[PDB]
This record gives C-alpha cells, structure tokens and sequence, in this order.
C-alpha cells in the first residue's frame, strides 16, 4: 500500500494471530508462538472506531416527510417537486459512493502505516543486535529467551 | 532467534472498494447502507396508520354507502390507501382543494365524527328524505352518502334556509357540504323548484357563493348532474352559516380536529402491523440507523437518505491475505 | 557500476490544482468539465424539436393566421421557440392554464390536427361566416383563427346551440375554444342577440360555465372586447358537450394526442439540425459524457451537473519535472 | 511530496525513460539505458484509472428536465425554484471544486508513494553490496553487468 | 556535540477535530462557522429596510388610519414586520393574491404615493362622504381607508360611473380597490341603491368582474358585511378603467414603482440601524465571509450556507505537544 | 501519526522553538540553541494558506434570497420549499462536517510528514559521522562547531 508494509515487503498476513491486528511472531528456544501488539492495536480501534461513528453519527437525520400530490393542472409544480427529489437523489449518491471509496482507501493506508510503524519501532529498538531479514523478521545475535521477547514487544528492550 | 513484525489475517471474505482498487479483501467491514425492509406497515411515533379499506379518503370523509365498517378512527400518525380503494366521491363531481384535505389530515391527534345538523329536526319546512341515488346505491337499493343530506322541495316549495352552527368544541370542526348541479332546467324545478337558486356559506374566515350550473353532459355513473363538494376548517368560538334555497347537499355529520404536524399517506398493499418504526416505506418499515438506504425515495419519518447505489461497505479491518 | 531509481518527465504543460498548491504542471492529465457546446438545437432521444417560426405555442395551436406553414408536426422531443415569436393571441384575452398546457405539450408522439367540428355543416340556425376581425387580420383583410369558429347572430336569432363530441381517437383530444366578452351591453345584441347568454362545456372531468363579463376597458389591438381561450384534454371514450346562447367562440378543429413523459421548452435563436445529443442546452448541445458542464443550468435531457467551475483538470500523471 | 520522493531526494524525472512513469537507469561496462518497471506502473496505471472512473461513472446521469415557466403571479413560485436551482448549482460547484484538488493531492503522493517503495524495494535488495548515494541511485561494490542489472530491477538480484 | 529535529509547540489550547482522533489539541488554527449576530436589522446593499411599525404591508397599502405615521418611504432594499404589526385588514374580508404582492414589493427602487382620483373632483353624481365606518374608526370616531374612498349611493340614486387613469408615470403603478358585499339585500339599497350592482375594472392585461355576494356571516369587527381588496400592476402607457354602479370601494390614492430585483420580508423585533451587511438574519446582521453559518436557515443576501454544526474549527498548526 | 514521527520516534515538541514549525536544536561546544528549518516551515505554511483558502473562497456565495411566504390553502407547496430548505440543511452539515474531520486529519499527517522528510534529509546528509540515538537526534563522532552545525541545517555538511 502507500506505506508499502501490508503486501509489501511484509508479504502475507496471520492467520494465527488473532488478539488483534498487529503483532510480532517470534521464535525462541522455548517455542515460537503468536502475540498481539496490545497497544497499537487499541489506538486503531478506537480510530476505526470513530471513523466509523463519524460517518453514521453526522447525519442530520430527516424529520418525517414525504413526497407530495398535485392535480392534472399541476404540473409544473408536480415536477418542480420531482426535481428536487431527484436533485437530491444524485447529490446523495455521487456523495455517498465517493465518500465510502475515499474512507476506504484512507482506512487501508492507515493499517499499512501502522504496520510500518511498528516495524521500524522496533528496528529502532534492536539497531545492531539483530539483522534485518525481511517479510519483517529479525534475527537475533545475541539469542533470546520468552523473557527478552517479552521486552521487545513490551517496549523494553535496551542495549543499543 | 528471531522476531517478526506482522499483520491480522482470517477467513473473512468481506469486499469494499476503494478509490484505486475494486473489490477488495479486507479482515473486517460493516455496512453504512440499509438495503432490507420489513414487509409491513408499522405504528410511526406509538401510533398507527388509519385504514381506509376499499374507501379512499373522499368516501370516508363523504360517507360513501361502503365504508360503513371504517367508521372506525381516534388518532393516526399518516394515512394509508390500497390499490382496491376507489370507493369515493360516488355522485359524480369535483371535490374542491382535494390534495389539500388530503395533506392536512395526513395526520391528527384527537379526532371526533359528530352531528352537527341533525336529519330529522334541523330541516323542517323541507324534504329530508328521497334525497338519495342510485349512484349511491346501498345493498342494491338507492342511497345516499352518509354525513350529508340532500334536501329537496317539499311540496313544491323551498323556503330560503338559514341554518347555522357555533364551535364549542375547542378545537378544530372540518365541515364538508356540496352543492348540486342539476342537467337540465327541467330536474332544478322538479328538485328545488325555485328556479334561481344559490346556496351561501359564510363564517368568519370563508365567504363564498355557489350557483347551479345547468348543462348538458355526459353521464358518469348513469348521472348527467354533478355534485360539487367544499370543506372548510371552523376555528374555535366561529360561527358557519348555511343560507340556500336549492342546490344544498347540506352537512349532516362534521368532524372534530385537532391536526398533525406533517405526515402524509402511503399507497401500498402491505399488512399493517403492531410493530414500530422511525422510517416506513410503501414497500415496508425500514429499521433505520445507518446514513444511506437504497428501498424508496418517497418515506415518512426519519429516514436514511435515499440513494442508488448497490453497495456501500466500509472497511474497518486490513487488507486480508491469508496466503494459506 | 550504478543503478538510478526514477520517475517520467515530458513537454506536457497540462496544469491542475491541488490543496496544498496552486497551477501544478503534470506529466498526464483529463478534463471532467464540458465547456464546449454545439451551436446547434439537436435531436433528443432521436426525435427532432417542434419549431413554430414567428408563431408561440398559443398561436400555433388556435391558428393564428401567420401559422399556415408549421401547420406541420407529427412527434416532437422538446418545443423551441425564437426571439422572433409573438404571433399568438391576436384577439386581446386571457388564455387559462396556459403555462400548464405549454408544459404538458413540450413532448407528444402521435399529434394529429382534425375536424372536430365542421364549419359549413355543424352550425345550422346560426351565422358561420362574418366571424372575422381586424385584429386577427391576414393579407391586410380581415380574418380569424383557423382552429376556432366564431358563431355570431343569425337574423337576430341566437338559438341555444347544443353540439357534442365523442372520442373514438383512442387517444387524448386536446380541445380548445373562446369566450368572448363584448365592450358593451350595445355590441353584445348586434352580436348574440340573447342580452343574457350562457356558454356552457361540459364532460365526464369538466363541467365548468363562463359568462359574458362585459365592460369598458382600454383597446388592445384596436380592440375594446376581450376574448377567453379555454382548453381541456378529452379522455378516450369520453364526450365532451358545448351548450351555448352566445358569445361563444366554438371549436372548428381539435387536436390527437399521445403526450410526452416530460420534457420542456428551450428558447432560443440557434439553427436545428439533424445531429444527436443527450443533452440540449439553449445555447448548443452539449455532447456529454464529462460529470459537469459550466455552458448553461437550464437544460433538457441526460445532462452533466451544471457548475460555475472554470477548469475542473484532474491530474492522472505525476509532477512534471522534466529538468531542462 | 508526502514521501519525500519526488521533487525530494530523488530531485528531477527522466524524459529519457518512456516506457513507464517509474523505473531504472543503470549504467554498465556494457552502456547506459533507461527502463520502466512495467509492474509497479502498471499497478499505478489501473489504480489512475479506476480513480478516474469513479469520479466520473458514480455521477448518477440527469434523465430530461429543464426549468419551468411561471406567470406574473407566481413569482413566490418562481424564486422557489431559482432557489432550488441556485441551491443545486452552489453544491455541484464546491463539491466538484473541492474534489478534483482532494484527489489530486492524493494522486500526486500516490505517485511519490511508488517511487520511495521501488527505491527501498531496490535498497533492501542490495543491502551491504551497494552504496546509497542519492538521487535514487546505488553504486556496486562487486561491477554487475546486464544480466545482473536484469535481476535487480526483476527482483531476484540475490547476495545479502 | 548533537544537532536535533523538531518541531513548534505553544500554549494554544485550541482544539480540532480529526476522523480518527476527537478533540485534539493544535498549535494555530482557523474557524469556518460564523456564530455570532450582530443584533440589528441593517442596510441590505447600502440601502435601509422598510419599517411600518405596528402596521402589516395591507394596512400600509390601504391606508388603514392607524398608518399614518409610516407615510414614509423612498425606496428599500426589503420589508421589516414586528410582533406588534396587526394593523391592516380593518374592515373584514379577503385580500386578494396578497402573499404575492408582498413578494413583489420586498424590494423597491423609485417609490411615489399619489392621488390617483381625487376624492372632491372624480366623483361627482355620488356621495363620497359618509363613506366611513366603526370597524375602521380613528381617534375613536369612525373613519376609513386613507387611499381608498367607500363610494355610496347620493340621494337615492348610483348612476353607473366610468373613472379612467393613464399612466404617464413612466414606471408601474401600483392600483388597489374593493369590492364590498353587504350582509342582506335590505342594506344593499340603502347604501348603493341599485339592487344588481357589478363593479369591473379593465387594462390592457386585466379583465376582471365583480359581483355583490350579499349573505349572513357572523360579525368580524362588529361587522355582517365583507370588502374584498384587489391590486394590479399597470404597465407605463397602460390604461386602467373602473366601471361600476354599486359596491365599488374606488381607488382615492395609487402608488408609482420600480420593482426590486427580488427579496424578501423579515419578521423581528431587532432594532434597525444605520450599519451595513451583506448578510441579514431575522435575529441580527451577519458579517460574513464565512462559509458556513449556525443563526438562522432563514435569510436575505450573499449568506453563508446554513449549518447545524456548533463547530467548525479547522486545524493549520500541528498537534500541540509542549512537553512542559 | 501516519509517518510516525510527531508523537511518535520524536515524542514531544518544543516550546523553545519559537521561528517555526520545523527545526534544529543542536548542543555544541559553544552553547545549545533552536532555530527553526526556514525552507520547509514556509513550504507548510503557503500549504496550508491554500488549503484554508480553497475551503474558504470556493464556496460559491449565495446571492440575496430568503424563504417565502405561503397561504392556509398553499399548505403543499409551503412543505415543498420546507423540504428543499432542510435538505439543503442535511447535505451542508454533514458534508461541512465530514470536510474538516478529513481536512484535519490529513493536515496533521502533513506536518508529521514534514517533519519525518526533515529528519531523513539530515540523516542521509551525516550518514557514518554521526549516530542515530532517537527522538529525532544525531551525535556526532567529529565535534562540530556552529559553523558546521549550520551547514547540516543549510544543506550543505559535506563528508559521507
Ligand atoms: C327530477 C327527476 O326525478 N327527474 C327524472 C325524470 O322524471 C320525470 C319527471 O321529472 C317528469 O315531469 O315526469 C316524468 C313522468 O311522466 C318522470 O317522472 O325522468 C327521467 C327519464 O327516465 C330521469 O332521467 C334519468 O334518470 C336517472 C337517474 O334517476 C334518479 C337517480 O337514480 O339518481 C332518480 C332519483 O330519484 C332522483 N333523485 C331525487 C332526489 O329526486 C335523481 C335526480 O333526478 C338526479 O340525480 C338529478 O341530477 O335521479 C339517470 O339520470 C338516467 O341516465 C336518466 O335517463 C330524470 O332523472
Ligand atoms: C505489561 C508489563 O507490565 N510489562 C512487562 C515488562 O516491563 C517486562 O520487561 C516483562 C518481563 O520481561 O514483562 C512485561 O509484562
Ligand atoms: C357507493 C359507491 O361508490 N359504490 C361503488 C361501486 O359502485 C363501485 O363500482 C366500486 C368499485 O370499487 O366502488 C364503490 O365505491
Ligand atoms: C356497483 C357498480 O357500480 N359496479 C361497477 C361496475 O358497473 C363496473 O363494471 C366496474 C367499473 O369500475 O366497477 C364495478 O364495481
Ligand atoms: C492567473 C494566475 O493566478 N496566474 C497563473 C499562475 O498561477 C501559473 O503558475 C501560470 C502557469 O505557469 O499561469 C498563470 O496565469
Ligand atoms: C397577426 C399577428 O398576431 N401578428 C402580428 C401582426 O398582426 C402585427 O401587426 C405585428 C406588429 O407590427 O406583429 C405580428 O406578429
Ligand atoms: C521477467 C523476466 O525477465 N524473467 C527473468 C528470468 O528469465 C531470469 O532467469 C531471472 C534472472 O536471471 O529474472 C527473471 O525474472
Ligand atoms: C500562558 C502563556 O505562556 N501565554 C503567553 C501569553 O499570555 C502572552 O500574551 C504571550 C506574550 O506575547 O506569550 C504567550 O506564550
Ligand atoms: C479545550 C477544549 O475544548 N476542551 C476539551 C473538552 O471539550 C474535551 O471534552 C476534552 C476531550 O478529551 O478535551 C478538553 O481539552
Ligand atoms: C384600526 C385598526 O385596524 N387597528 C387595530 C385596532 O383596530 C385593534 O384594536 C388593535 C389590536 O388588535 O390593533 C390596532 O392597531
Ligand atoms: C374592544 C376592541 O376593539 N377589541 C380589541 C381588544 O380586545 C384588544 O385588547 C385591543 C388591543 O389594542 O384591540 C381591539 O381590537
Ligand atoms: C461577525 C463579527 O462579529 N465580526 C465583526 C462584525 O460583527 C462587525 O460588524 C465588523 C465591524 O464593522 O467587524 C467584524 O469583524
């Protein structure tokens, strides 16, 4: 995508990690297994979240109303009407189908953001400890155990 | 050891579109367009449409000789006609500001059916019955509309009425009466014998006047005359005065008000229901929270904006790639 | 040995504006605003626009008499009329729900003109010719409309005339006729003799009666009288009746009508031809397939959305940089 | 741009490269050339065009309808529809103005999105066996001929 | 030795709104809504509203006797009414296409009051004192219309009159008139005498007949009898012809007019003042460049577009993290 | 945000910096100091007029006109202009508000571009003189003094 994380140089997704959307892998002497990144995972929901109840929530709701009925000598106003109608019909819906299209777009560029964040937060993190590999991997130097691991995806770390 | 950065995947086929690419995976979406109705029509704010049957609103208001079981209402959030409602104006005639009644009663809150010139004790000194039609025929026999009485001459003789009714009923009294024009010169004398008749309505915001136009035309249900109805809206404390000497379908029945904010009616077939909703459609009630619905751009209520598209879904989760 | 990551330059000078950044050149770029017309009054939807020449639609339909070569019409898109328009009413008077009539005829498929009611046969017992006038003059004599008949006094005799017609067309019958009310009580005796007369129409959906309204009042045309146009649409089957004892300007020929869905009337000066177009605009057509126009908001067909937008230049390519 | 690709570290664009809108030069002991990544500008073609379909396919096409004619005594009837017209008109007009200038930012950073991932496409391939100059381009420390150069801007490259 | 990146922070506490993220703090930004009134009714293009204190444009136009004061105008760029504005139709009854005329005279340029037929010199033959009445009353004693004159029968005879104007005015005249229908025939005598009076007015583009519609109504003002008004617009050139034998409240006073572009009315108590705007509001003026405002849906001039937002802040800082 | 600096690998701001939106701090042998990036503050600031201008001067303003007026027999034709009136009502809210949440969001993307683009243009300027720390901050191995420090903030440092 636009930040070139998801189906880009991180090639394919998780089936296996299912406590949120980003996450780490990872690969110990001890097992390898799955975790979520907690953290961000949350701010992206809640941004979705809010997205999401933006585009529902700002709707002026109508307020009752109809159409209307005019007589064989009321045409012209019959149609004045149905020109409004159908005025309003092709604003909402040019609207309607572009907003949800550019929404789109902007919502996938930001989990592919997210994505890339988190893996150059934690490249910046390991700097010469690890080599970076690719599809997102790191492979360690130094040989870590579920307790290091747990500081890398905790924020902790620590030894440049 | 190794760790590696990556993104949520699963068994979700869900597809939104996006601006550079059509149809596309994603793990999680929701939908922002209602495209599902009910199938009936529902109560709108706790209360519920009035049926007419096979009356339309004319032949409620009128009392056309078949819509003596609807004679059935209290208070009604909009109104509701069905494709077998063409029992209405059955005497021949126009119905003045028709779409206008129509409206204003679209919706109301307190609603009473009342006598206001009763048939036998208001109109003596003329012929209240044989006032009926076969037009208006009942049970096969000639009749006439219930809430209005056609008086005749009575006894070849129409002395001047003055009739007159106050509004103590603190609020609004919708009062409906015709005037008869009858084909030829011949049936005005044997009908109203005074040959230069007129009938008079006056309160104190309506004052017209209405004269017979006798003419040859052809005849709509077997009738060459035509039967004109007016309404008006009597305000609280007014005063409505009936003057005529011929030619006056006057009011038998009149109805009480108080109107509605502005609703309207809806011509459909299906069922009215005990349930309740916020938009209904002619087709059914939409259960509507989302901003978009693609059912019907005529609606009553608060309402989804109408719109053409097929499909509005929005991504919420990733690009989904499973690679399995 | 090196490799270079880069981007295309070229000679485009297209420009588009961004949010950020005024007047952007861009390698590659397309247009989503017609700002071109036509020139041309177009066909649409492959039939071809009535023109009625130095005639309007009123004059054209009751037959003033400089209407004797567009007395050619069969179908028609949409109605055009010219600067160069004002053969109408010649004899002063009102022509009723004339803005409505124009608008239900602006598109019609089968338009016959015919003989509804026959000069020399239909009117025995009454005075055919000398229905003319200065005001509706033709090669500087006096004349009158070619559609109307205008039934004066026969021997100071106006016996009350009573002509009907059926529809067997199987389709709409646009009828039309007059009244015409004198200047004074004088000419209405030299005229129609009967001091107290009466014109009378009447069909299944058309009952109303017209009276002689006279008075003084300035000249129009050199004219003190004034005369009413009145027309209706006869349903197939019905029967449409005129019951008159003077002043009534009778039909003499009637149209057949299929109308239009819905179009409208464009005015303008432009030439007609026999292109096609969507979209019709005053100006020219617009040939459009481009989401918005900036040529003229009033407009006929499937048009682009009207905008005061001046360039609406949609960038596809990059910034060009060719780096000279 | 937004990437800082474009008019950024890579400062100007090739009219010499006219297969493609993104691609290599590279020059070997066996000459210079240009050419385009026929996947990454193709990619971007399609997504161009489907934005371009949109705007315009979405428009929900009028379908007849003029103005109307009133008499001298319906101007309360009139103005109502000038205000209907007038209304439709100040809409078209802002939404339209304002759309074209969003999508067109959109576009040119989508652009300066293709150019910075074909450039780190092309970094993270090398790694430690060429050096980053600027101006998007890598000098080898190991002199590649053609078919090297082939692989590189093929993908496959391949020697940590 | 270090050198870093960075960027401002401030002690803004403005806050935006963004799609991901609610309330969030900025270094600088811009408002888009307009909020705030101005809390006076002002100039409209550089000329002043019309005030007519506590009479309605009918009173103003008619002249009712409580209007004596606001006999003051020239040309406004639209009408102000207030709360306590009741003074028009004294004499009860219908003015005719009223909302219309008060759409048509909004705006004014060139405005002149004059006497179009002079009470002591126009009607000879007829009594044109007397012609005042209760329901109208000044200064507690009867009186009537200032710009109209009650015209009634002298010494049991009304012989029909023919009063005609031109108009060299070179601009439209504005003419006004009733019609009064008397409560029973027994007062049509004793007021115009003959018992089958008409009144009828005749121009260029008007032909209009009258007719007494004598009935019994309930009393409006402690009045039985009724006055229908009526106007016209005489074009420059025109002439206006009043003929009638009965009925007939005649024009006393007309008015000369070049008709505004198009405005409106606005009804509130906000004080006028001498300041300027392009945007005016019921409840006060609207300086506005802005597009968008919260105040009102109701409007006249170059106005925002109307909005329910209570916020419409637009970021142009960055997010605001001091760090302190 | 989206390019994860703002808020993100540089954590806060700086009330210290007072010339601009973007710059420097810098420690040197001879005292610290702020001092704003003149190239790319003005670059924002002309955006982001233009942004503020297209949002504000586009809009086509109305021109005169108010609501209209209507009879107890006008009933119909009075909810006509209602409905025009509250639907041009619904369509400006909702189209006003969603505006500026997308504006917003996309203008602070913008700065955290802006100052992403800043760090990596000093970043690939030092390359091996200096070592990457974090929260946007160089050290380097030479020790260089304000006349130096001004070069890197010019542009023109000079020594890969
Ligand atoms: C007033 C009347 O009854 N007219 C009918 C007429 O009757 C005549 C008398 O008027 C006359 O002097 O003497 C002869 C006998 O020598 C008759 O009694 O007769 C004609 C011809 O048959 C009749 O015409 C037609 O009647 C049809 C409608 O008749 C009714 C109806 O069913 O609606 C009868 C009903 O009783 C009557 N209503 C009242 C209240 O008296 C109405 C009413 O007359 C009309 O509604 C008025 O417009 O008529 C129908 O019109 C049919 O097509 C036609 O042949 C006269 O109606
Ligand atoms: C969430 C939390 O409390 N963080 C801690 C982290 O500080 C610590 O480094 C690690 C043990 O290695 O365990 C984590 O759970
Ligand atoms: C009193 C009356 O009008 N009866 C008619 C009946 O004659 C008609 O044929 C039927 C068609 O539905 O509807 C009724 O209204
Ligand atoms: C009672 C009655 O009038 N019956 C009518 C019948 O004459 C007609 O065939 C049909 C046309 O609408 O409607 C029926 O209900
Ligand atoms: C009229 C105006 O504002 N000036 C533009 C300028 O913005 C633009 O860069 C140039 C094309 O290079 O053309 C000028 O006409
Ligand atoms: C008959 C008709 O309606 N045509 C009129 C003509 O009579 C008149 O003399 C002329 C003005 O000079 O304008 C024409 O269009
Ligand atoms: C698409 C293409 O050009 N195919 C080439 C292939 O023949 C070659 O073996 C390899 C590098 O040697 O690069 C591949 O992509
Ligand atoms: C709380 C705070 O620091 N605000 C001050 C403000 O009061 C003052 O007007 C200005 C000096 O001109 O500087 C601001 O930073
Ligand atoms: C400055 C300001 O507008 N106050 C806001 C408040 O309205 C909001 O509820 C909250 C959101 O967390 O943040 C505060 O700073
Ligand atoms: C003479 C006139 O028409 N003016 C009316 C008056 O009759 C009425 O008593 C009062 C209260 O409604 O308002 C006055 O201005
Ligand atoms: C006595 C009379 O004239 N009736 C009303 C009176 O009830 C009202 O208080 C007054 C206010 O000015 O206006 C009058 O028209
Ligand atoms: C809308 C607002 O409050 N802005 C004010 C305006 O009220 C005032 O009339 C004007 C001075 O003439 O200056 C503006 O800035």
């Amino acid at each position: 995508g636009l930040f070139g994380a998801i189906a880009g140089f991180i090639e394919g997704g998780w089936t296996g990690m299912i406590d949120g959307w980003y996450g780490y892998h990872h690969q110990n002497e001890q097992g390898s297994g799955y975790a979520a990144d907690q953290k961000s995972t949350q701010n992206a929901i809640d941004g979705i979240t809010n997205k999401v109840n933006s585009v529902i929530e700002k709707m002026n709701t109508q307020f009752t109303a109809v159409g209307k009925e005019f007589n064989n000598l009321e045409r012209r106003i019959e149609n004045l009407n149905k020109k409004v109608d159908d005025g309003f019909l092709d604003i909402w819906t040019y609207n309607a189908e572009l907003l949800v299209l550019l929404e789109n777009e902007r919502t996938l560029d930001f989990h592919d953001s997210n994505v890339r964040n988190l893996y150059e937060k934690v490249k910046s993190q390991l700097k010469n400890n690890a080599k970076e590999i690719g599809n997102g991997c790191f492979e360690f130097y130094h040989k870590c155990d579920d307790a290091c691991m747990e500081s890398v995806r905790n924020g902790t770390y620590d030894y440049p | 050891d190794t760790i590696c950065i990556g993104y949520h995947a699963n068994n979700s086929t869900d597809t939104v579109d996006t601006v550079l690419e059509k149809n596309v995976t994603v793990t999680h979406s929701v939908n922002l367009l209602e495209d599902s109705h009910n199938g009936k029509l529902c109560k709108l704010k706790g209360i519920a449409p009035l049926q007419l049957g096979k009356c339309n609103i004319a032949g409620w208001l009128l009392g056309n000789p078949e819509c003596d079981l609807l004679l059935t209402a209290s208070s009604w959030s909009y109104i509701v006609e069905t494709s077998n409602s063409e029992n209405g104006t059955c005497y021949p005639g126009d119905f003045i500001d028709y779409e206008e009644l129509r409206e204003q009663l679209s919706s109301v809150s307190s609603f009473e059916k009342f006598e206001i010139f009763p048939k036998t004790s208001s109109w003596p000194n003329h012929e209240t019955t044989k006032g009926v039609t076969a037009a208006c025929s009942y049970a096969g026999a000639s009749s006439f509309y219930r809430n209005l009485l056609w008086l005749t001459k009575k006894g070849s003789s129409y002395p001047k009425l003055s009739k007159s009714y106050v509004n103590n009923k603190g609020k609004e009294v919708l009062v409906l009466w015709g005037v008869h024009h009858p084909p030829t010169g011949t049936d005005q004398q044997s009908l109203y014998q005074n040959a230069d008749a007129y009938v008079s309505v006056g309160s104190s915001k309506y004052n017209r006047r209405f004269t017979p136009e006798i003419a040859a035309r052809p005849k709509v249900r077997d009738q060459a005359g035509r039967m004109n109805y007016y309404w008006t809206l009597l305000e609280p404390g007014d005063t409505i005065t009936f003057e005529a000497t011929g030619n006056l379908i006057a009011p038998w029945y009149a109805f009480a008000l108080n109107r509605g904010s502005g609703s309207g009616i809806i011509t459909s077939d299906a069922p009215v229901h005990d349930c309740n909703t916020k938009c209904q459609t002619p087709h059914g009630a939409i259960n509507s929270s989302l901003p978009f619905q693609n059912i019907h751009p005529v609606t009553i209520g608060e309402c989804p904006k109408y719109v053409r598209s097929t499909k509005l879904r929005m991504a919420t989760g990733l690009r989904n790639i499973p690679s399995r």
